[PDB]
C-alpha cells in the first residue's frame, strides 16, 4: 500500500521576494542583499528548507503529533524524517517574463533608515524577483502502512498550510511587503505506487 | 555486472563528516543504506537483504556522467575521475584536467526563533548533465526500490529539497562489461568502498595502493527514540588497486544494545587494468 | 660516545680560525691560527688537535674528509644570486642575527668591505665561548652560537664559483657528514686506520653511505580547521614537527645539525646508511605513528622516507642529485599511499582528553620557554608532553625550547631555538572595533591576509637549475636557501608587524595568515611585498588575498572565503593580490606603485583640500566606473564639464586638473586605469566615513 502521492503547484509571486543569500563581499553602490540564486543559471530559487519552515512556522500556529508526523522531529521515534520531501522551486516562466519585456529577472529596491532625530537617513540596496515571477513547487507526501488512517487528515493540514501561507509572506523581509504568493493549479498525483487522486483533487481547488 | 543506473539529481548534498561540506559523490554505504531504508518503508526489509547477502548481489559507488560513464583514479600508477575511454590512455601515462561535474557552494541558513541556530549547508549543484550511475545485479525489486528513491531522495537534508534525482537504467559499453570482475587475479581496482574479510587483509595490505576512508555518523532509527552514533570504521575507499581481488563483507556496526542490525556495504565490484 | 662528542666539536670548530684570519689578519695558515687561538678556550687536548690536522690522530681523518665531502677579503654573495637570472651581484653585510632588529637587505654595493667589525664578532665568540664544559649537554648551544654569529660571514671567500654558503652553514654540513662517517665507520667496525681508506684514496667516495632520511608530517592543512587556539594548533603541530626531529636524533648517535630544512610538515637529513639507522628509522616511524593512531586517528601521519647516496653524488653529478631526492620522495609517497601496518587496522575496527590538553597550551601560548616533561601535558610523541613556562621553572625538563630570540633567550642549557609566532597586539574581537583613527573616521571592518609564496615547491628543488646545465644546486645552497625562507616568514614577519594592530595567526611561507585590522592589514601585505622583494631582488614573489569582513564574524568562513581570494590572485599571473573580491585581482606591482602610491594619493589631495565637493561626486563616480558603456564616456564627460563651472573659480583649477586626470584614466583603453581607479575610489571612500 505504499504510495507517494506528489503535489505539484505554481508559485506566482504576486509581489516579488527576497530569500536571503550567503553574506560575502558587497561593494559601495552594489546589492546590499542578493537574492539565493542558481549558481549554474544564475536565476531566483525558492529554496524547500524555506517553504518546509515557513508552512511549519504557520502551522504551529494553529495545530497546538499532527505536526511532527509531517515535518519530522529527532525525537518521538515513530516520526522521525516524517512523510514531506519538499523541493527547491525554479522560474517555471522565464519565458514568459521574457514575452512581456523585462530585462531582469529580479529587480533592485532602494531603500532607507530614517533615524529617529538626529533624522539622518541610511539607504539601503535589497535585490527581490519580480512579481510575475512563477515556480515549479513540489511536495511529496508519502504513503505507509501508518498512513492509512491518517492520510485524509494529512491534506488537510497540507491544504490549509498552503492556504495560511497565501495569505502570509514567504521567505524574507515581509512584513512590510515582500512575500505575497498565490498557489495556482494545486494537483496531486502518484508518482510510485497505486492510490485514487480523484478523491484529494475534489477536496483541493 | 548488470546495467547502469544513471541518477539526475540538481543540488543534491553528500555530507562529508560535517554539514559545512558536501563531497560531489556517495559511496555504496549511503546507496545501500538509502535501498534498505526504502525497503523497510515498504514491505520487503527482507526480501532486499535475502538478496543482499547472495553473492551475485553488487552495488559500486557513484561517479560521474556527463556523456560516458568516468571512473575514479587507479592510485599510484602514473585526478579523481576518469573517463570511461580514458582510462587506458592514463595508465599508459597522459594528462587530463578533474572537469567541473557540479559546483560545491555552501548556503547559509537559520532558524529565526531560536537566535542560535546560524548554520551553513554545502550542496553540490550538479552541472545540467552530470548524473551519477550505481552499476548493480538488475532485480525487479531494484529497480522498484530505485524508482522509489527517486522521489524520496539520496543523501543529506532530504525533506528540504536536497537529494531528489530521476533515473535512467541504461546498458553498460562492452568495453566496460569486459573489465568488471570479482575473481581476477592480476591488477585490479575496487571502484567501490570495500573492506575485505580477514584472510585477504595482509593480501590487500601488502600490495595494494589504497586510501582509507572514516564510515561514521548516527544510525538512523525509526525505533529508538534518541539517535546513537554508529561503530566508526574505517574502509578501503574507491579507486584502490590491489595485487588481486579480495571478498568483502557488509558490515555490522550497530550501537552498542540496540535493537535491530545497523548494516554497512562493503562489498567489491572490481574493474580490471 | 668521549669520540663522537670530541669528533662533533673539532668539526663545528673545524673552520675557526677563518674569522681569525681576518680579524687580525695575517698571513699564516687559519688551521694554526683557529687551533692556537683554540688552547686559549679550555684546552682540550683532542679537539685542539683535531683542529691542528683537519686541513691536511685518528679522529682528525674524519673531519679531513668531511671538509672535502662538505666543500664539493670578499664579502658573501646572496644565496637569491643564483636562481632563474644572471643578472645581479647583491652581497651582504655581515654584523649579527639581532632576531628583534631590522633586517639586512642583501645590497648591490657591499662587495667592497669583508674586513670592518670581524673583531667584534671574535669578541663575542670569546666571550660566550671560552668557558665552555664540552659536554654532550652543551652540544647544542654552540650551534646556535653559530647561527646566531657567524652566519653572514662567507666561506672559504677565494673568487671560485661557490662564494656563497656561509661559515656557519659549512661548519654545520661539515658535523653533519662528520658524524655520519664516524656512524658508519664504527657500525661497519673497520676503522683501523681512519686515515687507511680517506687520505691515502679517493675510492671511498664511491660507495653507498650518508642515507638522506625525510619524513612529512601528512594532514598538517586539514589539521589546523576561538582564533587564538587556532594558532596555538598550528603551533602544536610545529612543535611535533621539531620533536620528531629531535627525538629521531636521539634515538640514532646524533643530534641536531644532522638536519635540514625543517618546517612546514617536511624535513631533510643525513644519516650514515647502516643497517642500525634503517632499522631504527623503521621501529621510531612504526612508534610514532602508532602515537598518532593514539592521538589523532590518521587525521596526521608521519612518512620516513630515505635514499642513500654515495659522497660522490655530491662532489661533481647535475641529475644524480635529483636522483637522490626523487628516490627518497618516491619512498616518501609510497608510505603515504600505503599507510599502515597489518593489525593496526585489524585492532583498529573494533569532555575531551586532548582539547583540555589544547585549552591549556592556548593559555599558555604566551610564554617563551617550553619545556619537554615525562607527564605535563599535550602529548607530542611515545613518552613526552609539552609544556609552556616562564623563568619560574627548573621541574624536570628534557628539551628547552626557546622562542625566537636564540641568543638572550640562548642562557639556560638544553635550548633549542625554534621560529614562529608571535605579534598578537589585540584581542580578535575589536580589531574591527578599532581603526578608528584620531580624526574619529572609517569603516569598522576587520581584514585578513592570506599570502603565499608562488612556485614554492618547485623552487626547493629547482630553483638553482637555470643558472648552468651543469646546475649549482648543492645540499648546502638548498639548506641556506631554506633557512632563509623560515628566517624571513617565521621570524622578521614580527618585526612587519611592529605596531600595526594586527595578529598573525600561522606562517610559514607555505601560506601567512594574518587577521587584523584593515588599513594596518593593507599596509603590512605591501610592506610584506616590498620587504620580500628587497629580501629576494624578484625571480621569487608571493600573492595574496585579503578579504574584508564585518565584526562578530567566524574564523572559517572568513578563513575559506580569503582562500578564494588568494586562488583567484593564483589563478591571475600568480604574482597577483585580490583586495576583496574575486575581481579586483591586480598585479602586485600595479597595486603598488599604481593604486597607493599614484592614484590614492592623488584623490586624497584633491578631496580634503576642497570643501564644494563630497561623498556624492564620489559615489557617483564609482558607479560610473563601475558600469563603463561607450556611453558612459561622454556622460562622464559632460558630468566633469558641468562640475568645472560650479566651483569657487578659485578651486576651478584645481578641479580642473582632477577632471583632467580622472577622465584621461577613465578613457584608456587598456582597462587597467579604470579598475584601478574603482578600487581607489573604494578604498578612499571606506577610509573617510564617519559613524
Amino acid at each position: 500500500t505504499f504510495a507517494k502521492i506528489k503535489f505539484s503547484a505554481q508559485i506566482r509571486l504576486e509581489t516579488g521576494l527576497h530569500i536571503g543569500g550567503s553574506d560575502a563581499f558587497a561593494a559601495i553602490g552594489a546589492i546590499n542583499s542578493p537574492v539565493i540564486k542558481d549558481p549554474i543559471t544564475n536565476l531566483p530559487i525558492i529554496p524547500g528548507s524555506s517553504l518546509k519552515g515557513k508552512m511549519r512556522t504557520l502551522l504551529a500556529k494553529v495545530y497546538n503529533d499532527i505536526l511532527s508526523r509531517l515535518f519530522g522531529n529527532s525525537k518521538d521515534k515513530r516520526f522521525k524524517m516524517g512523510r514531506l520531501i519538499f523541493r527547491d522551486a525554479f522560474l517555471s516562466n522565464a519565458d514568459e517574463l521574457d514575452s512581456l519585456g523585462v530585462r531582469s529577472y529580479t529587480e533592485v529596491k532602494f531603500e532607507n533608515t530614517i533615524d529617529r532625530i538626529t533624522a539622518e537617513a541610511n539607504p539601503r540596496q535589497i535585490e527581490r524577483a519580480i512579481r510575475n515571477s512563477t515556480f515549479d513547487f513540489e511536495l511529496i507526501y508519502e504513503i505507509t502502512d501508518e498512513n492509512e488512517n491518517q492520510v485524509e487528515e494529512d491534506f488537510k493540514v497540507i491544504r490549509d498550510g498552503l492556504k495560511l501561507l497565501e495569505l502570509d509572506y514567504l521567505g524574507g523581509s515581509g512584513s512590510r511587503g515582500y512575500g505575497k504568493v498565490a498557489f495556482e493549479n494545486l494537483k496531486a498525483t502518484t508518482v510510485f505506487g497505486n492510490y485514487d487522486v480523484k478523491t484529494l483533487n475534489e477536496l483541493l481547488t | 555486472t548488470y546495467k547502469l543506473y544513471i541518477m539526475t539529481f540538481q543540488n543534491a548534498h553528500f555530507g562529508s563528516g560535517t554539514l559545512d561540506s558536501s563531497k560531489l559523490t556517495f559511496s555504496a554505504d549511503r546507496i545501500f543504506s538509502a535501498l534498505v531504508l526504502e525497503a523497510l518503508k515498504m514491505g520487503k526489509l527482507d526480501a532486499f537483504l535475502a538478496e543482499a547477502n547472495q553473492d551475485k548481489f553488487t552495488l559500486t559507488d557513484a561517479f560521474p556522467f556527463q556523456f560516458g560513464p568516468f571512473l575514479p583514479k587507479p592510485i599510484g600508477y602514473p585526478l579523481q575521475f576518469l573517463a570511461l575511454e580514458n582510462v587506458d590512455d592514463y595508465l599508459n601515462g597522459e594528462l587530463f584536467e578533474n572537469e567541473e561535474h557540479a559546483v560545491i557552494d555552501t548556503v547559509t541558513k537559520n532558524q529565526p526563533h531560536k537566535d542560535d541556530n546560524l548554520y551553513q549547508v554545502a550542496t553540490t549543484r550538479f552541472s545540467n548533465d552530470t548524473s551519477l550511475y550505481v552499476i548493480a545485479n538488475e532485480s525487479d525489486l531494484l529497480n522498484e526500490l530505485m524508482s522509489s528513491l527517486q522521489y524520496s531522495g539520496l543523501g543529506g537534508k532530504r525533506s528540504s529539497g536536497f537529494g531528489r534525482f530521476e533515473l535512467d537504467i541504461q546498458n553498460i559499453p562492452l568495453e566496460l562489461s569486459d573489465r568488471l570482475t570479482k575473481n581476477h587475479s592480476d591488477k585490479v581496482m575496487s571502484l567501490t568502498t570495500a573492506l575485505p574479510v580477514d584472510a585477504d587483509l595482509e593480501e590487500a595490505m601488502e600490495d595494494g595502493h589504497y586510501l582509507l576512508t572514516k564510515s561514521s555518523g548516527f544510525a538512523f532509527s525509526h525505533a529508538t527514540n534518541e539517535n546513537y552514533r554508529k561503530q566508526d570504521l574505517y574502509k578501503f575507499a574507491s579507486g584502490s588497486t590491489f595485487s588481486k581481488t579480495f571478498e568483502g563483507q557488509i558490515v555490522d556496526v550497530r550501537p552498542l544494545d540496540f535493537p535491530h542490525a545497523v548494516l554497512n556495504y562493503a562489498k567489491p565490484l572490481f574493474f580490471k587494468l | 660516545k668521549k669520540e663522537k662528542i670530541d669528533l662533533f666539536y673539532g668539526a663545528l670548530l673545524h673552520n675557526i680560525g677563518k674569522v681569525i684570519q681576518r680579524a687580525t689578519g695575517e698571513r699564516k695558515k687559519h688551521a694554526l691560527v683557529g687551533a692556537d687561538w683554540f688552547d686559549e678556550i679550555a684546552d682540550n687536548q683532542v679537539i685542539s688537535d683535531q683542529i691542528r690536522y683537519h686541513m691536511a690522530d685518528h679522529l682528525a681523518y674524519i673531519t679531513y674528509i668531511a671538509d672535502n665531502i662538505a666543500s664539493g677579503y670578499t664579502n658573501q654573495a646572496d644565496i637569491f644570486n643564483v636562481f632563474g637570472a644572471q643578472t645581479d651581484k647583491r652581497y651582504f653585510k655581515p654584523t649579527v642575527l639581532n632576531l628583534k632588529s631590522k633586517p639586512n637587505f642583501a645590497s648591490a654595493t657591499y662587495e667592497p668591505f669583508s674586513k670592518g667589525d670581524y673583531a667584534a664578532i671574535a669578541t663575542r665568540i670569546k666571550n660566550e665561548l671560552a668557558e665552555f664544559e664540552f659536554n654532550q649537554v652543551q652540544i647544542d648551544s654552540l650551534l646556535n652560537l653559530f647561527e646566531a654569529t657567524l652566519s653572514f660571514v662567507p666561506s672559504s671567500t677565494n673568487t671560485k664559483e661557490i662564494a656563497d654558503i656561509s661559515l656557519a652553514d659549512h661548519s654545520r654540513l661539515t658535523a653533519a657528514f662528520a658524524l655520519a662517517i664516524y656512524d658508519y665507520l664504527e657500525d661497519k667496525g673497520r676503522h683501523n686506520y681512519k686515515e687507511d681508506l680517506f687520505t691515502k684514496v679517493s675510492a671511498f667516495y664511491e660507495e653507498e653511505a650518508f642515507l638522506l632520511a625525510s619524513f612529512d608530517l601528512s594532514g598538517i592543512q586539514d589539521f589546523i580547521y576561538a582564533a587564538k587556539q587556532l594558532k596555538a594548533r598550528s603551533l602544536y603541530l610545529d612543535f611535533m614537527s621539531e620533536y620528531i626531529a629531535d627525538s629521531l636524533l636521539d634515538k640514532l648517535g646524533l643530534n641536531r645539525a644532522n638536519m635540514l630544512y625543517v618546517g612546514g610538515g617536511h624535513a631533510y637529513f643525513v644519516l650514515a646508511n647502516t643497517e642500525k639507522t634503517v632499522e631504527t628509522l623503521v621501529q621510531f616511524e612504526k612508534d610514532f605513528n602508532q602515537f598518532l593512531l593514539a592521538n589523532f586517528q590518521t587525521r596526521l601521519y608521519v612518512a620516513f622516507g630515505w635514499g642513500s647516496f654515495a659522497a660522490k653524488d655530491i662532489m661533481s653529478s647535475p641529475e644524480s642529485y635529483r636522483q637522490v631526492y626523487q628516490k627518497a620522495s618516491r619512498m616518501i609517497s609510497k608510505k603515504k599511499i600505503s599507510r599502515y601496518d597489518y593489525q593496526t587496522l585489524m585492532l583498529l575496527n573494533r569532555v575531551c582528553d586532548i582539547c583540555r590538553g589544547l585549552y591549556q597550551f592556548s593559555k599558555e601560548i604566551a610564554h617563551d620557554h617550553f619545556i619537554i616533561t615525562e607527564n605535563e601535558g599535550l602529548p607530542i610523541g611515545p613518552n613526552a608532553c609539552l609544556k609552556g613556562v616562564a623563568f619560574e621553572k627548573l621541574s624536570q625538563e628534557a628539551f628547552s625550547r626557546v622562542y625566537v630570540k636564540n641568543d638572550y633567550k640562548a642562557g639556560t642549557v638544553k635550548a633549542t631555538h625554534v621560529f614562529v609566532g608571535d605579534y598578537q597586539c589585540d584581542e580578535i574581537y575589536n580589531y574591527a572595533a578599532l581603526s578608528k583613527n584620531e580624526n574619529g573616521l572609517g569603516i569598522k571592518r576587520l581584514a585578513v591576509v592570506r599570502l603565499d609564496v608562488d612556485d614554492l615547491g618547485a623552487a626547493f628543488m629547482a630553483g638553482f637549475s637555470q643558472q648552468g646545465n651543469g646546475q649549482y644546486s648543492t645540499l648546502s645552497r638548498s639548506a641556506t636557501f631554506s633557512r632563509s625562507m623560515s628566517l624571513f616568514f617565521k621570524v622578521y614577519i614580527n618585526q612587519f608587524a611592529s605596531d600595526k594592530k594586527l595578529s598573525i595567526i600561522y606562517a610559514g611561507g607555505d601560506d601567512v595568515f594574518a587577521i587584523g585590522s584593515w588599513q594596518d592589514i593593507i599596509a603590512f601585505t605591501v610592506e610584506l611585498r616590498e620587504n620580500f622583494i628587497k629580501w629576494t631582488n624578484g625571480k621569487l614573489t608571493l600573492s595574496a588575498g585579503i578579504g574584508l569582513f564585518a565584526d562578530k564574524t567566524p574564523i572559517s568562513l572568513m578563513a575559506h572565503q580569503t582562500g578564494e581570494l588568494e586562488e583567484a590572485a593564483k589563478g591571475n599571473e600568480k604574482d597577483s593580490i585580490s583586495l576583496f573580491s574575486s575581481d579586483y585581482t591586480f598585479k602586485f606591482d600595479r597595486f603598488i606603485t599604481n593604486v597607493y602610491d599614484d592614484k590614492l594619493e592623488q584623490i586624497r589631495y584633491f578631496f580634503n583640500h576642497q570643501d564644494e565637493r563630497g561623498k556624492n561626486f564620489i559615489y557617483k563616480l564609482i558607479e560610473l566606473l563601475r558600469n563603463h558603456d561607450r556611453m558612459n564616456m561622454a556622460r562622464l564627460a559632460y558630468y566633469l564639464t558641468r562640475l568645472e563651472e560650479l566651483t569657487r573659480e578659485t578651486d576651478r583649477d584645481k578641479f580642473k586638473t582632477f577632471k583632467n586626470l580622472f577622465y584621461s584614466w577613465y578613457t584608456n583603453k587598456n582597462d587597467k586605469d579604470r579598475k584601478e581607479a574603482e578600487l581607489a575610489l573604494l578604498l578612499y571612500i571606506y577610509e573617510i566615513r564617519k559613524d
